[PDB]
């Protein structure tokens, strides 16, 4: 089922339009697929009484053709919301994949990153997908809040041989009446959310071990200080950003989700949903994408050299500190100048950083 | 992880007390400890978990030559702080040589706590300085906490005492205190007598009872500064997280404080903003420059304007800088709390790392220089002389402080990325 049946488009009469033929689609899918896996208030033989009567009539009006199958359409789709929105209540479902894919779980999240800090950074291999499992099973037991089931419809997924951070999936097992709302596909989408999301949420704990390193502690430690605060600003600005799309479209989903009791509006609420999720990301974006990893990763080769002693560090890590800080001043001032379809959350997030007009004055 | 307090002193007692009895009221405590009746906090942090719900926070609390400590335990709230961990001059040297003696009971006092925890973060000090009895023994104590927690961090609420300048040897204490800070100090949040009192001169007619009144002015602040703490969000969700923007160079760790309903007793986001940038609601009394600010908001904020309203902040400029730090203010929120009044529907406070307590520490410091050439108060009692003969710790914290001085003007220069 949901394939093997589709539209033949050159087969299609002419007077009969595609609009039509799509909604015939629906009811057919929709009746196709709460019809089996049974192991229903009959207008069958009414709505046959009625294209009975359509059958006597000479002429083909496309008005009436058009009523007749919207009339079908909506009252399957009237039921298909209610037994989903209801019964398998669906408000629940996008709360557990935004609390997980999306970082919702602030709490749990950032144990994870401190408990499973070094078996992550290990380079991948075939038994380490077990070990982040009970490591993520451990995390969900030190931030102790634990109900009875949520947690055997979540796991890990770590591939090898085609920095264990890299490969790092995220995988939900849903119900069968959400296995057309959620296919692989949009999943798969939701995949690529989370391995970014995850990214900048870990950024930004090891350099507070840095800041916390640094003012537990010459000269050459004040200079750290001033690369690790530095890059402390556009580091908490960026994942700041991420705070206000995951707030602000989640509010809008969940909206027209309660806005009509019909299914159609669901699938258009979570097409709506994703759609400004990634964009306000700028993932699907390739150079701002492209320049914003690598100050991450700059700032990754900078929190591991003041990790590497509480002395001053000259062995050749001064040469290429001064190298990072004139190479970090460069690029986030490229990238605000590339700040600098207007959208409010991304244009307004530069003059949080043109409060000190800093990058701009220099 | 938990936070224990280290409240010492007599006027670091009283604060501490007032500060753990708003949080009783705010939080849903009784006076005896109990969970109230009549009640979504993150209370785990700052009061431990008794089985039959007695939230007893972990306080510690130290009296030397005690007064106002048996006035602490002659209260409704002597149930709610037990865990039973009180143990028993007016110079800086009385306070520390009284403090070595008995340093070793109080230090188990602190380890049945941290092992009484899950876990244990920092030691919030509720620290006098000059405090007679409180100086010496803090800075002896904040001498010990580094050493035997190297990987933990100690904040300290200074209420650093400016009256108009009774105690003739308050800037030598002062003096000793602020070396000890300054090294062994991870954060330091800092207050004024004066700019309280002028405060309460402002908003109400007090003026002979300026300490008890003004014990209500610094508790709003200590409560508000850890709001965001005690209720959960989405960013600093943890101390060090917050402590972070706040101090960018580990010399320069001293925060000002503010509040912009001082008469707390609708605004929108842009307006709570612009008042706070204001000096009537700052609570501290050549160019000089903000290092970073940052603000927290409480109560009911509409949420596509606070973006906006730092949009409008910027174009206003009511706060001038131009560090060598990169810091931009930053808009965040906490939750209001129910059950206590709820006026002033929208209320604030600010912390920033500002270049004119500079001043006020040079204020105390032209003081000790005055009264070292004049050798007026020396003191010498023989505490004083037999613990200080040389009497050179206090030109090493001379020369510590003036390198803080020398210090914070150069983060004032535009080269504070060469040596400071």
């Amino acid at each position: 089922s949901l394939k093997q049946f589709s539209l033949r488009v050159e087969i299609l009469p002419s007077y009969i339009p595609v609009r039509v033929a799509e909604k015939i689609l629906f009811v057919g899918e929709s009746v196709q697929m709460f019809e089996n896996q049974n192991v229903l208030k009959n207008q069958e033989d009414t709505f046959a009484a009625e294209l009975h009567r359509l059958k006597q009539q000479p002429l083909f009006s496309l008005v009436d053709f058009e009523q007749v199958v919207d009339r079908i359409r909506s009252t399957v789709a009237e039921h298909l919301w209610k037994l989903m929105v209801e019964e398998s209540d669906l408000l629940g479902q996008l709360k557990i994949i935004k609390d997980f894919y999306l970082l919702g779980r602030g709490e749990l999240f950032q144990a994870f990153i401190d408990t499973a800090q070094h078996m992550l950074k290990t380079p991948p291999t075939a038994v380490t997908e077990h070990d982040v499992n009970v490591a993520f099973q451990q995390s969900a037991h030190k931030v102790l809040l634990d109900d009875d089931n949520l947690l055997p419809l979540l796991h890990l997924t770590i591939e090898y041989h085609g920095s264990g951070w890299a490969a790092l999936g995220l995988s939900y097992k849903v119900q069968w009446p959400l296995h057309i709302l959620f296919t692989p596909a949009v999943l798969e989408k939701y995949n690529v959310v989370f391995k970014y999301l995850l990214s900048v949420r870990r950024v930004q704990a090891e350099l507070q071990h840095c800041w916390a390193l640094q003012m537990q502690r010459q000269t050459d430690a004040i200079k750290w200080r001033l690369r690790n605060h530095m890059a402390f600003l556009v580091d908490n600005l960026q994942y700041y950003l991420q705070v206000d799309v995951l707030e602000s479209q989640f509010s809008q989903l969940l909206h027209q989700i309660n806005s009509t009791r019909d299914f159609e509006s669901i699938r258009l609420a979570h097409d709506h949903f994703l759609s400004n999720l990634l964009a306000q990301s700028f993932i699907l974006l390739k150079p701002v994408f492209h320049c914003l990893n690598e100050i991450l990763d700059l700032c990754h080769s900078f929190c591991s050299l003041v990790s590497q002693n509480l002395g001053p560090l000259d062995e050749r890590g001064a040469a290429q500190l001064s190298i990072l800080v004139k190479g970090f001043s460069r690029q986030s001032s490229l990238l605000f100048k590339i700040l600098s379809h207007q959208i409010n959350s991304d244009l307004a997030q530069l003059l949080l950083r043109l409060d000190y007009n800093k990058y701009y004055t220099q | 992880r938990e936070i224990i307090t280290l409240q010492l002193g007599q006027c670091g007692n009283q604060i501490g007390f007032e500060f753990w009895k708003q949080l009783c009221a705010e939080h849903g405590i009784s006076p005896e400890g109990i969970v109230e009746e009549f009640a979504t906090d993150r209370k785990d942090v700052f009061f431990y978990q008794a089985d039959d719900e007695h939230y007893i926070p972990r306080a510690v609390l130290l009296d030397l030559e005690p007064r106002v400590i048996h006035s602490i335990l002659n209260s409704p709230y002597a149930k709610l702080y037990n865990p039973e961990n009180i143990y028993l001059g007016n110079n800086w040297a009385s306070g520390f040589s009284q403090g070595e003696k008995i340093h070793e009971d109080i230090f188990d006092i602190i380890d049945r706590e941290a092992d009484g925890s899950d876990s244990l973060e920092g030691f919030v000090l509720c620290h006098s300085i000059a405090g007679g009895t409180g100086s010496g023994l803090g800075s002896y104590l904040l001498e010990r906490l580094n050493d035997r927690y190297p990987k933990k961090l100690v904040q300290t609420y200074s209420v650093f005492p400016n009256q108009d300048e009774d105690v003739v040897v308050q800037p030598y204490n002062s003096l000793l205190t602020l070396k000890r800070l300054t090294q062994n100090a991870d954060c330091v949040v800092v207050l004024d007598n004066t700019a309280l009192n002028r405060i309460a001169t402002d908003r109400l007619h007090i003026q002979n009872p300026s300490f008890s009144q003004i014990n209500q002015l610094v508790s709003t602040i200590m409560s508000a500064s850890t709001t965001t703490l005690r209720y959960p969000g989405y960013m600093n969700n943890d101390l060090i997280g917050l402590i972070a923007s706040l101090i960018p160079t580990p010399r320069l760790h001293f925060l000002m404080t503010g509040y912009t309903p001082l008469t707390t007793d609708k605004t929108t986001v842009l307006d709570v903003m612009r008042r706070l940038l204001q000096p009537k609601n700052v609570m501290v009394s050549t160019n000089h420059c903000y290092i970073a600010i940052l603000n927290i908001i409480q109560g009911e904020v509409d949420p596509t304007q606070v973006h906006k309203s730092l949009q409008r902040i910027r174009e206003r400029k009511l706060a001038n800088f131009i560090p060598w730090g990169p810091a931009s203010i930053q808009v965040a929120l906490s939750r209001k709390s129910p059950y206590l009044p709820s006026a002033h529907r929208v209320s604030g406070l600010m912390m920033a790392n500002h270049t004119s307590i500079s001043s006020l520490f040079e204020r105390t410091c032209r003081q000790y220089d005055k009264l070292r050439k004049r050798e007026a108060f020396l003191e010498q009692f023989r505490k004083e002389d037999m613990f200080k003969d040389n009497f050179d710790e206090m030109d090493t914290s001379r020369e510590i402080v003036q390198q803080l001085i020398d210090e914070y003007h150069a983060a004032t220069r535009p080269d504070y990325i060469s040596w400071g």
